[PDB]
């Protein structure tokens, strides 16, 4: 519905090698007037080239 | 309030409104809290006895 919605909730993960159990509520963080066609996406990480 | 029309008593309440939340729907899905557009305050909506 012509909207881009992003939800986030920062949690202090304890000594677990993977995603921990329990629960977490992703609070709404921002909403934007979007509506461009979306089919794919890609993440960005910092390559070590210092 | 912001187009939402009704009758009630606007009494200040201690409801823990999260920043994104705006409304105060109850167990029976009834409006019970609104946020003033001018100043951010949580007002309890209660029908007259
Ligand atoms: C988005 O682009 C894809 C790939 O061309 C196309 O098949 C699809 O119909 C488009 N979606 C919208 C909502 O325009």
């Amino acid at each position: 519905d012509g909207y881009f919605k992003i939800y986030s909730k920062h949690t202090p993960i304890n000594l677990v090698r993977d995603l921990p159990q329990g629960f977490s509520a992703l609070e709404p963080l921002v909403d934007l007037p979007i509506g461009i066609n979306i089919t794919r996406f890609q993440t960005l990480l910092a390559l070590h080239r210092s | 309030f912001n187009g939402l029309t009704g009758t009630g008593v606007l009494t200040e309440s201690n409801k823990k409104f999260l920043p994104f939340q705006q409304f105060g729907r109850d167990i029976a899905d009834t409006t019970d809290a609104v946020r003033d557009p001018q100043t951010l305050e949580i007002l309890d909506i209660t029908p007259c006895s």
